């Protein structure tokens, strides 16, 4: 292997925990209370208390479900995260970011397989629900990318998807595309407008929720460092070259459009997917095409 | 006792009951020059990529 690895996933881990820590300093300043202060005293040590004490809570045995498949989720969902990354930092592939959409498409099957495990009626529908939501901002995304591969070029004048050429310039035509891509990053990441769960969640519809332990956690942080992906493909696809500066100020900007937005009902959030966002970004994607080379 | 919280001599100061309307500021139509002219600036600069290219 490479020495590489360790210096990419170890920055994701602490980035991950302060991510969280982030969520909760934000939601306290905009409803004017304080970031927590009784965990230690910088604050800094507040996410690895919640982290070392969910290692401690006693294990409950697995009922009414197949063991792999539930031991499987958290582990499809660990390796999407690492290999996201690690091909996003370390990897010089020519359609680097299309295999990043691929592997943002396998991000449905945890869901899946969580909502599977409950085997409740109620379950079979909240997870369609959710991986609808998925698959529904992900042909968005899909159509953004190919906004994204005709206004980025190579020196030799080779069309491709190499993060590393994007990246080289900032095209501000791309800023009408990169609006939609922040709209469906919101959605695939399950934000507040998009957040069709925590209502549905309340009652134990069926989620992540069945498990509390380390299979619990690891959810949680790649949620975390799925919108952190997020912000750096908007970084690196519409704002230049990357820049950690620019990576946490649009996870930032997830927060606070979260705080001062409403939740969607089930059908609003995919009538404006399919009758809105589409639509849209094919017109950009046609513009474009039509402006030529 | 004969003292008791009365309220002031002379009332108290008058105090705003109806809410107020605040919407006044940017409209669409400037909104829509703005992203014209940005456009514009935008293709201009998408032309000189393409030919540097
Ligand atoms: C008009 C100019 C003429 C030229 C023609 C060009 C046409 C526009 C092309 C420009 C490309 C940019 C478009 C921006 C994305 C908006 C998509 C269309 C707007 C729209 O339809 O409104 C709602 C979609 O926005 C939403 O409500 C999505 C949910 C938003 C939640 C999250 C928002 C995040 C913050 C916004 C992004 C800002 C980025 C940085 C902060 C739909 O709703 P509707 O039902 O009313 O419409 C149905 C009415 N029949």
């Amino acid at each position: 292997m490479n020495l590489n690895i360790i210096m990419t996933v170890l920055p994701l881990l602490v980035s991950v925990a302060f991510l969280t820590l982030s969520e909760r300093a934000v939601m306290g300043s905009l409803q004017r209370r304080m970031g927590p202060a009784v965990s230690g005293a910088f604050g800094i040590l507040q996410p690895f208390w919640d982290g070392f004490k969910l290692a401690v809570k006693e294990p409950i045995l697995p009922a009414n479900a197949a063991a792999g498949i539930f031991y499987a989720a958290p582990l499809i969902c660990i390796c999407i995260c690492v290999a996201s990354w690690c091909t996003l930092l370390l990897t010089d592939l020519s359609i680097g970011g299309l295999f990043l959409l691929l592997l943002s498409s396998l991000a449905v099957y945890g869901v899946l397989l969580a909502g599977y495990s409950c085997n409740s009626k109620y379950a079979f529908l909240g997870c369609l629900r959710s991986v609808s939501l998925m698959i529904s901002y992900e042909l968005v995304i899909s159509v953004v990318i190919l906004c994204v591969i005709l206004e980025t070029r190579d020196g030799n004048g080779f069309p491709c998807l190499n993060l590393t050429e994007t990246a080289s310039q900032t095209k501000i035509i791309l800023i009408p595309a990169g609006l939609l891509f922040y709209i469906c990053s919101l959605a695939e990441s399950k934000r507040v407008p998009f957040d069709l769960p925590e209502a549905e969640a309340e009652l134990v519809a069926g989620y992540n929720v069945e498990y509390s332990s380390l299979g619990f956690a690891v959810f949680f942080v790649a949620e975390y460092g799925n919108t952190l992906l997020m912000a750096a493909l908007i970084n690196i696809y519409f704002l230049g070259k990357l820049n950690s500066a620019l990576i946490a100020a649009i996870f930032v900007s997830f927060i606070w459009v979260r705080g001062t937005l409403p939740r969607y009902r089930y059908d609003m959030f995919m009538q404006i997917g399919w009758k809105s966002l589409l639509p849209v970004a094919l017109a950009l994607y046609l513009a474009q095409a039509s402006l030529g080379y | 006792p004969k003292v008791q919280d009365v309220p002031p001599p002379g009332g108290f100061p008058s105090i705003r009951i109806e809410r107020k309307l605040p919407n006044t500021g940017p409209t669409g139509l400037a909104v829509f020059l703005g992203f014209t002219a940005f456009m514009a600036l935008a293709v201009n600069q998408a032309r000189d990529r393409k030919s540097t290219n």
